């Protein structure tokens, strides 16, 4: 569905409609993360300047903040079982109620 | 008081009853249910969108109504009904006759208050349980703790307490325990009204000498105190959009605005709302919004919004007054009159004694509207004469409405009561038109009529002129007189040539508008009240003063029946779409279907309130009337639209102790034979003779013309392998020995028994049944399969069947056809053979039988040549 | 007289939608446009409702038991309608735009694919009265992520396969208690899935996706779960599936394709029974009967109807319908048949009980204009703007002869000599009127006159003198048989667009562009009445308009009028959305009829909604074709400019609502109407109104019954008629014997002649009694033969109708009787031998 | 099973094929294409019919015995021994198959003699006819009237559905008795059709 690259051009992240989200590593071509349930599949994916990366699925915004790392725990994660430090909980999230995200662009130079 | 051809279907017009209504949220949403007599109905805050009505109308009237998320409770008498999209979930029966007054939910909890100042309390099975259902305890206060209930309120953050407010004092009881946690210090004046405050432990009570207090319930103690000197408080109500706004409604119609913190009044909204039908009834700020939704007895409900400040700075001083957002509206009063504005059922027009003429949509309620009464401006130029204080149209005793020039020119005429010129509307522009018709001789105006090509309009005076004006111009073009009491009715056909009209004086006339001459003249016994004319069967009715309805046919001007059973004047009538049926309305509180046909009452109601109005849809779907209580009016559907209405007469005895069957259903089924000497066809369609005869052309025809392509590798029996109906010839069973080329016992098909069953019965008549019955595929294939060699048994018996079949002279042109296929299929056969004398004495009484039909050529023959000389020469 | 109803729509049998068999197997339900048609094949009936969406269909279904059908067009407004009664119970709007709907097996349900959810409600019960809310939800389920394309019940009602673009399947459970049973979903195609059914057993569950892949899903162990055990592919070239239907106890699967053919196969094996093609269209349905053995299939690009019985390998029904193409309409001399002349060049003879064509005759090039029939009715001429016109012969569907102008002259307009021995043709580029011998051909004269192109011609049946008339404002008599030639012109104020001639041929009525129906006097050649029509016509505001449908003058005048063949009324239309009929001697609107009620169509509306318009302009002006998901539909063929005489791709502009044609039906109180959705047909033959005829107190329906039991025929027979009610006088007819029908009907007053003469040409036709009626008709033209004569035009449709019963169904039963008497003859009496 | 599931007559005829025991005999001329067919037929008739099968070499005949504690269905031992027959009369083993799987096949047995009495090389043209060139005439029978013939000297034996035997009866007895042949070939054609229609 969506292909979204960060500006060091180290890493990259794909959406299927599979209900699938996969981080790259895209100088060595080796498979980093794989998120491989999501609720629903997600139609956008756009990473920020800071490295932040960005997730829409339907009415959903998700971000999370350190997902592209080679570490395993940076892994993107919904929710911390038990309060474990390890698992990446989302960054921010926002719902737009009634409203299908169309596409996700970070402004450059801003928050 | 049930109909057989009639039943309910709902009320229209009805906003709110006066009763509070109630605000439940679903998400950000909004909604609002208010109560309309023994239904309620929920609209759509955001556009006032009818969404749900209750399903059933309740026993009694409602008396409260409280909405939390999907769920509505409705209390009515001694039970609260629980009601979700409008369907009852469960209902809640009180085990006292004391009827329920208040009612307030919190939690599982639900708090029933009834008139003997006696609280139940009903709580949840299952904390999970989406509504409260099991009984829990009963909490009476007595006289001692306190005066008559106001209201029930639950204050938040409190644990199982409810803040019982009576007109003495509040009390705090403990639901859980059943137990007064504390009292109030009693109250100079009367408490009318109570709403929690949006701030802790503090509730807004409102006496009946317009006083407001923030009494703490924490405390103990009054926080503070409005006063409205001369005014009754009938509703509170907070601001929560971060403004500390106040909202006090008053039994005088007016809605005050408070600024708590800054201790000022922002406004007054002046008579929102009708003193005399209640004043402010309730008003409601929405939840977090700038919008507040008020509602009063007069039948409207409207919202009112805060605009945001003019000032950059200092925005809670410079506040915007409220102004009127949206709103949904009715009569106040019973309509007068009711018409349908179109052929189709989506307008109705209705005048009430409110002074207002409504269109009412049958189809969707936002659509209806108030016709406006803004006057244009006259064409000559002079000033037009009156009051500078703008009054409402007096009340309208008539109505006459057509749609042949509608948004060409003026298509309305009204009449007025006491009142000696008509007003015309226009119904495209929803406003009063330019036109005022007079009588023109000193007197009231008492009937309208207009003609169906719409450019004349009907005016009959009560001093007896008929005056004739053009819908376009507005000129006077004839005056007819010859009525010399009030003129009751005027009535003109559809072809504009013969007018009717009538009068107290009795007397009938019959005028030819096109000539302008009187064709005659009739005198009845009673003088006349109304006519309903029926444009298509040329049928007029007149409602008598001596209880009966006369019903004239303008052609031949001649009573042509005469209905009696009215005990009572008779409020109205109408005729059916049809011109088949008349229903009537009288003042004895029944209506009553008139079958003309028979001219007899082929149904009867009783109705708890007198109808004033009847009328049918041009449809025939919808049957509506008007009470004399109610200020809707009644849709009823016509059952006669899905199935058939008996016309056997009502039983009049029986009816006033509440208060041959193919002509009952008109309806005739042809004989099977009219008689057995005369020849008839099958029972069936006419190409079934033509299928049979070019079975095989239609078949090759029918063929693609390309071969589909199929797999080589095909099951050669896929037709049989069908996992399992299909009740082809090809998918027979054999039902339970020598070989034999027909059929060997146990293993012959169900015809061939037939046949050999016949020849030795000397009697065909089963297989002929089967014959007829078989489809065209069948029929030739058995013909087919007959047995075609010696002794040629079989083939004698099927032509002695045939020949016992033309005997009967039914279905005959079916045996000819099956005797057509034996010769194409064995006339070979049959040509070898013609000298065996089996075969040739059948034959032979064949052709005795079939000689003698030959009369249906010489009469077939004879009809032609006369038929095509009669319309030639 | 004048009370006039809708009765079926012929010249289409399917625009969109899915087309569902009856549960009988004995009808076909197909969606025409904005109605629903419902063909009986095995009676050879059909009926069109009454009742009318505002956009064309787009989903409908017919429960089991046959009494409730749900339609609903491309909003997602639904209207639920009492198949029996034939009245609409209930108007639901779903708010979205609802793919398809599906009862139930049992019936107490029915579900609904409304975007990317499942909506189950409970069926209302017929029996029941009318309610505000009839419809009471019952669950709706949410788990697709696209549109659901498509759903199917399993055969004991438990479990619902659903099919998105999600290129997932997933099965729901009716009742939440078997929610664990049912919970799966269905991955792995790569396109849409198009289809998935269960089989009768119900343990295997196949799905189709729109790429030609077939799946066979199976609960197995690798611990027991749902795996694809088998997968089939259609090796289609390039042709993507269509439709696709299974029925489980046949295991029989119908796949129809884009290219446009359609492949039968037998699963799980996958063996190919059939492939066969109807066409270069797509297959856009398809259904199976409840036998298993009919399949129906339909194109919407030309409105083909296709039912195959792939046992046999026969065609029940091969149908194909018009839509915007029909310029003229013509009923058979007998009124039987009706015959249509479209732009595609095709003429199309429609049989009016069944609903279906019966020939089709394909010789034009062009747009074939005008249609008429001689007066013997074997013949049938057409006019087209390829420059010719063509003699038919139905006998032999031959075209015996072709007319073709010197100096190649597209013809408009065409008239036939009563006699059949003259043909003219008139133009909109020559000013000339063409005349030709029909036994030789040859050009006979050019009549000329004219200033101004030739709009219309006439015969006259009895004087057959000829009347044109011209854009010129003026009319012309020519009296071309006769030693002398003499020209009578006539002048009108105001380009004359219509003629139609007087049966009797004494007068000739014209429509003008200003509005006006004016009757002249032929022999005294001045005006005898006139009707104002500006202000009766409807005309809607067109999205692209720019001004208001009041100050619009588009189409304010009746391009077409005829007469009633009685003389006393003229039926009229336009270019507008409205068909008048007037009454001549009155000049008064008697009726007038909507032509239309879907929005879909552009002229219907007179005021258009405020929301569609914009800053940048209407907003369904704005081209969507780009969201098209298949390239055949983005495709832009339009040429710029073009107003008629192509497909609908190239116009680019809505369909407008207008009528083409209108005639009265020469044997019945009907007519016919050719518009762009197809050929309206207003019948009288309901007659549910009450009429009397000259009642008194002392008539009465027991009354009549009273007179039949004492024997008084004659007066029984009498009161019945002027209480006029058909079940009264059926009633009395039959009770008539035979010895007494000579006497009844010497004395039947001569005011109730034409009413029996009606009675039996339409009792007749259908019933089983042919020597009764024929016996009735004897006695009644013997005893009134003068009194037919002398007043031809009151009786010319009872009469025709009459020679109708008696040519088209007694002739034939007589000639299979006779035949046999030869053939017996012959067989007995030859020698058989050797 | 999946979790959506739902919650001694004779079939040859002409001949009495008839813990229970049932013995059919075979000719020599079938012994050898028993033989080498024998490894699938005693599958079926084990596996989907639970009969207990064996041959009897000393009376060269084949024995299908009912075994109580695993048979299931009452009448397997009578469709197992009209399997058994079809294949000794002469029917193709994958055309006997139907039998088993089908409920409506019937086998239609009879000989020349009993349409008429004909002898010598009347009878051999009767033969003849019923066969044609090539079996051309048999094999149009079979394919119009969808039955499987087997044509053994002077014996004929028919299986398919009842209709369908009857038309092919029909259609042999026409050519025994000398019937023309361009009749009976029409009404294959017609018979070919008219079957297959649903009305």
């Amino acid at each position: 569905n969506s292909i979204a690259i960060d500006r060091s051009g180290y890493y990259m992240a794909t959406t299927g409609a599979d209900r699938s989200m996969k981080i790259w590593d895209i100088r060595n071509f080796k498979q980093l993360h794989s998120v491989e349930s999501l609720p629903t599949p997600g139609t956008n994916v756009s990473i920020s300047d800071t490295g932040l990366l960005a997730l829409s699925r339907g009415p959903h915004v998700t971000l999370w903040k350190d997902a592209l790392k080679l570490s395993g725990d940076s892994k993107p994660c919904f929710g911390s079982m038990g309060g474990n430090p390890h698992r990446n909980t989302p960054y921010m999230s926002h719902l737009f109620a009634g409203n299908k995200v169309e596409n996700l662009g970070f402004v450059p130079f801003e928050d | 008081k049930n109909s057989k051809i009639f039943s309910p279907f709902r009320i229209i017009g009805n906003v709110s009853n006066g009763v509070p209504f109630a605000t439940g949220t679903l998400g950000s949403t909004f909604y609002i249910v208010t109560c309309v007599g023994k239904t309620f109905q929920i609209y759509d805050a955001n556009t006032l969108h009818l969404l749900f009505v209750s399903e059933k109308e309740t026993p009694s009237s409602i008396v409260a109504l409280s909405a939390h998320f999907h769920y509505v409770y409705a209390a009515y008498e001694n039970k609260v009904g629980i009601y979700k999209r409008g369907i009852e979930e469960h209902l809640l029966e009180l085990e006292t006759d004391a009827n329920v007054e208040h009612l307030c939910i919190f939690g599982d909890y639900l708090c029933a208050s009834t008139d003997d100042n006696s609280i139940f309390i009903y709580k949840k099975s299952d904390p999970q349980d989406k509504y409260p259902s099991e009984f829990y305890t009963k909490l009476t206060v007595t006289e001692i703790q306190g005066g008559e209930i106001v209201s029930l309120q639950h204050l938040a953050t409190y644990l199982n307490k409810l803040t019982v407010v009576t007109k003495s004092n509040v009390l705090l009881f403990n639901v859980r325990t059943g137990k007064l946690v504390f009292t109030s210090n009693e109250f100079p004046d009367q408490i009318t009204t109570a709403e929690p405050a949006p701030v802790l432990d503090i509730i807004a009570l409102g006496t009946v000498t317009g006083e407001v207090i923030m009494f703490n319930m924490r405390k103990g103690k009054r926080i503070r105190t409005i006063k409205i000197p001369q005014s009754r408080i009938s509703s509170l109500s907070f601001r929560t959009d971060g403004s500390s706004h106040l909202s006090v409604g008053t039994s005088s119609g007016d809605l005050i605005f408070y600024d708590l913190d800054r201790r000022s009044r922002i406004h007054v909204l002046k008579n929102i709302h009708r003193e005399s039908y209640g004043g402010v009834t309730q008003a409601t700020f929405l939840n977090g919004q700038p919008i507040i939704v008020t509602s009063g007895g007069d039948n409207s409900l409207k919202e009112y919004v805060f605009d945001p400040s003019l000032s950059q700075g200092s925005g809670d001083v410079v506040v915007q007054p409220p102004r009127y957002l949206r709103s949904r509206g009715g009569h106040s009063q019973p309509p007068s009159y009711i018409a349908f504005a179109d052929s189709q059922s989506h307008f109705m027009l209705s005048a009430s004694k409110d002074r207002s003429l409504w269109s009412f949509s049958l189809r969707k309620d936002a659509q209806s509207q108030e016709m406006s009464q803004r006057l244009h401006k006259k064409q000559d130029g002079g000033r037009v004469g009156g009051s500078t204080i703008k009054s409402k149209f007096p009340e309208i005793v008539a109505l006459a409405i057509e749609n042949a020039r509608i948004g060409e020119w003026e298509n309305i005429i009204t009449a007025h009561k006491d009142e000696k010129f008509a007003r015309t509307w226009d119904m495209r522009n929803k406003r009063v038109g330019r036109w005022t018709f007079d009588t023109t001789d000193d007197g009231f105006v008492k009937s309208v009529a207009m003609s169906q090509c719409g450019n004349f309009g009907f005016i009959g005076s009560s001093n007896g002129s008929i005056t004739i004006y053009n819908m376009q111009s507005g000129i006077l073009r004839k005056k007819y007189k010859l009525h010399k009491r009030a003129v009751t009715g005027i009535s003109l056909d559809g072809m504009n040539r013969k007018m009717v009209s009538c009068g107290l004086d009795g007397i009938v006339g019959f005028y030819d508008f096109n000539k302008s001459t009187l064709l005659g003249k009739l005198k009845l016994d009673a003088p006349i009240t109304a006519m309903v004319y029926h444009r298509s069967s040329d049928l007029f009715a007149l409602a008598l003063d001596d209880l009966s309805i006369v019903v004239i046919d303008a052609v031949t001007q001649r009573v042509v029946r005469q209905l009696w059973g009215h005990s009572n004047r008779i409020t109205a009538f109408d005729f059916s779409p049809e011109g088949r049926w008349i229903v009537s309305a009288s003042l004895d509180s029944t209506i009553r279907t008139w079958d003309l046909p028979t001219g007899g009452c082929i149904d009867g109601i009783i109705v708890d309130n007198v109808a004033t109005n009847v009328k049918f849809s041009p449809n025939g779907d919808l049957l509506a009337t008007t009470h004399v209580t109610g200020n809707g009016i009644c849709i009823w559907t016509n059952r006669a639209q899905f199935k058939t209405v008996s016309t056997r007469t009502i039983d009049e005895s029986e009816f006033a102790r509440m208060a041959l069957n193919d002509i009952d259903f008109n309806t005739y089924t042809s004989l099977e034979q009219i008689d057995k000497e005369l020849l008839t066809l099958s029972i069936g369609p006419r190409s079934k003779m033509n299928t049979l005869l070019h079975l095989d052309v239609i078949r090759k025809r029918s063929k693609p013309k390309e071969a589909p392509k199929k797999s080589e590798k095909l099951p050669f029996f896929l037709q049989l392998s069908g996992e399992k109906v299909r009740e082809g010839i090809a998918h027979e069973t054999p039902e339970e020995n020598k070989f034999k080329v027909t059929g060997r016992l146990g293993f012959e098909s169900h015809f061939t028994k037939q046949l050999r069953e016949g020849s030795q019965s000397k009697d065909y008549s089963s297989l002929l049944a089967t014959l007829i019955n078989f489809s065209p595929a069948a029929v030739d294939l058995e013909i087919r399969s007959l047995n075609s060699f010696e002794p040629f048994d079989e083939i004698v018996w099927f032509i002695d069947a045939l020949t016992q079949g033309l005997k009967s002279n039914k279905n005959f042109e079916l045996y000819e056809t099956f005797m057509s296929l034996l010769f194409k299929a064995h006339g070979d056969v049959i040509h070898a053979n013609n000298k065996n004398q089996d075969i040739a004495s059948a034959l032979q009484n064949w052709e005795d039988v079939h000689k003698k039909e030959d009369r249906l050529d010489d009469l077939v023959k004879f009809c032609m040549g006369v038929a095509a000389f009669v319309t030639t020469a | 007289k004048s009370d006039f109803k809708f009765s079926n729509l012929l010249g289409t049998v399917y625009r969109q939608g899915n087309i569902t068999f009856s549960d009988d197997g004995k009808q076909l339900l197909s969606p025409v446009g904005n109605r629903v048609s419902v063909f009986d094949l095995i009676n050879n009936k059909s009926f069109t409702f009454e009742y009318e969406h505002r956009k064309n269909i787009a989903a409908i279904d017919l429960n089991k038991q046959g009494t409730l059908l749900i339609s609903i067009d491309e909003d997602g407004r639904a209207i639920l309608v009492n198949f029996k009664a034939r009245n609409v119970l209930h108007h639901f709007n779903f708010k979205e735009k609802c793919s398809a709907v599906k009862f139930s097996p049992d019936g107490r349900l029915f579900a609904l694919a409304s975007g990317r959810f499942l909506q189950i409600w409970k069926t209302p019960d017929v029996n029941k009265d009318r309610q505000f809310a009839p419809f009471v939800r019952h669950r709706v389920h949410a788990g697709h992520f696209q549109d659901i394309t498509s759903l199917t019940w399993s055969q004991d009602s438990r479990f619902i396969l659903t099919t998105s673009k999600d290129l997932s399947a997933k099965i729901w459970s009716v009742d939440s208690e078997e929610k664990n049973l049912a919970a799966t979903t269905f991955n792995g195609h790569r396109d849409y899935v198009m289809g998935a059914f269960f089989s009768h057993d119900q343990e295997k569950i196949y799905t189709v996706s729109k790429d030609g892949a077939v799946f066979v899903w199976e609960f197995t162990k690798r611990k027991y779960s749902w795996r694809i055990t088998k997968k089939h592919f259609f090796y289609a070239n390039q042709a993507k599936v269509k439709c696709v239907t299974f029925h489980p106890a046949t295991r029989l699967l119908a796949v129809g394709f884009t290219s446009g053919e359609f492949r039968l196969y037998d699963l799980p094996d996958f063996t190919l029974i059939q492939q066969l093609s109807m066409g270069q269209n797509p297959v856009n349905t398809v259904s199976v009967n409840q036998t298993g053995e009919w399949l129906a299939f339909g194109s919407s690009k030309l409105g083909q109807l296709l039912v195959y019985e792939w046992q046999s390998e026969s065609y029940i029904l091969k149908q194909q319908g018009h839509f915007d193409s029909t310029n003229s309409l013509a009923y058979s001399p007998d009124g039987s048949r009706v015959v249509t002349a479209s732009e595609d060049g095709k003429i199309k003879v429609w049989d009016i009980t069944s609903g279906f064509c019966l020939a089709t005759f394909e010789e034009h090039t062009s747009s074939v204009t005008a249609v008429q029939f001689a007066k013997r009715g074997q013949v049938m001429f057409s006019s087209s703007l390829d420059g010719t016109v063509r003699a038919w012969d139905l006998i032999r569907y031959r075209n015996f002869r072709t007319f073709t102008g010197t100096e190649r002259i597209q013809f408009n307009c065409l008239a036939v000599d009563p006699s059949g021995e003259v043909v003219c043709a008139g133009s909109l580029d020559n000013f000339d009127i063409h005349v030709w011998s029909v036994q030789t051909g040859q050009l006979l004269d050019a009549l000329s006159g004219h200033e101004g192109p030739v709009s219309c011609l006439s015969f006259s049946q009895e004087n057959s003198v000829l009347a044109s008339a011209s854009w010129d404002k003026t009319i012309r008599i020519w009296s071309i048989f006769g030693r002398s030639q003499q020209v009578e012109p006539i002048e009108v104020y105001s380009d004359v667009l219509a003629l139609s001639m007087r049966p009797d041929g004494k007068e000739v009525a014209v429509s003008t562009l200003k509005g006006q129906i004016s009757i002249f006097n032929i022999e005294d050649a001045k005006q005898v009445g006139n009707i104002d029509c500006r202000k009766d016509i409807i005309s809607g505001r067109f999205n692209q308009d720019r001004f208001t449908a009041k100050n619009s003058e588009r189409s304010k005048f009746f391009t077409t009028i005829h007469y009633s063949f009685d003389g006393m009324a003229i039926v009229a239309g336009g270019n507008n959305n409205s068909i008048c009929l007037y009454d001549v001697p009155n000049e008064v609107l008697l009726k007038r009829f909507i032509v239309s009620r879907n929005m879909a169509l552009n002229g219907t509306l007179e005021f258009l909604n405020s929301k569609k318009m914009t800053e940048a302009g209407s907003l369904d002006l704005i081209d969507d074709a780009g969201e098209n998901s298949d390239l055949e539909d983005r495709i832009d063929n339009s040429l710029p400019g073009s107003q008629r005489g192509g497909d609908l791709s190239t116009r680019k502009m809505r369909p407008e609502v207008r009528v083409t044609s209108v005639q009265f039906s020469p044997t019945a109180n009907a007519f016919a109407a050719a518009s762009t959705e197809g050929l309206l047909i207003y019948s009288t033959n309901d007659t549910i109104l009450f009429d009397p005829f000259d009642l008194d107190v002392d008539v009465t329906p027991h009354s009549t019954v009273e007179a039949l039991r004492e024997k008084q025929f004659l007066n029984a027979l009498v009161m019945a008629f002027r209480l006029n009610e058909e079940y009264l006088i059926n009633k009395v007819y039959e009770a008539i014997p035979i010895k007494e029908i000579p006497l009844v009907a010497s004395n039947i007053p001569a005011i109730y002649l034409p009413r029996i003469l009606k009675f039996i040409g339409d009792f007749a036709i259908e019933s089983q009694h042919i020597e009764f009626n024929l016996i009735w008709i004897k006695a009644l033209l013997s005893a009134s033969g003068g009194y037919i004569n002398e007043h031809k035009y009151l009786f010319s449709t009872a009469m025709r109708s009459i020679q109708r019963f008696i040519v088209r169904v007694a002739k034939e039963v007589v000639n299979t009787t006779t035949d046999n008497k030869y053939t017996y003859r012959f067989l007995v009496s030859t020698d058989g031998s050797m | 099973v999946a979790p959506t599931a739902l919650k001694g007559s004779s079939r040859i005829i002409g001949i009495n094929n008839t813990f229970e025991s049932r013995k059919i005999m075979v000719p020599p001329h079938r012994m050898t294409p028993l033989r080498n067919s024998w490894t699938k037929i005693y599958p079926p008739l084990v596996e989907h019919l639970k009969l207990q099968v064996r041959m009897n070499l000393k009376t060269k005949s084949v024995e299908l015995r009912t075994n109580p504690k695993f048979t299931t269905d009452p009448g397997a031992l009578q469709k197992g021994a009209d399997f058994i027959k079809a294949f000794t009369l002469g029917f193709d083993l994958d055309d006997s198959i139907a039998l088993l799987r089908l409920d409506d096949l019937y086998i239609e047995t009879f000989e020349v003699k009993d349409v008429k009495t004909l002898t010598g090389d009347h009878l051999s043209r009767a033969i003849g006819r019923i066969a044609g060139k090539d079996g051309k005439t048999k094999f149009a029978i079979e394919n119009a009237t969808r039955t499987r013939i087997v044509l053994a000297d002077s014996k004929i034996h028919i299986l398919g559905g009842f209709t369908h035997i009857r038309m092919a009866r029909e259609s042999v007895v026409s050519l025994i008795l000398g019937s023309p042949p361009g009749k009976v070939y029409g009404n294959l054609r017609t018979v070919a059709s008219r079957l297959k229609e649903r009305y």
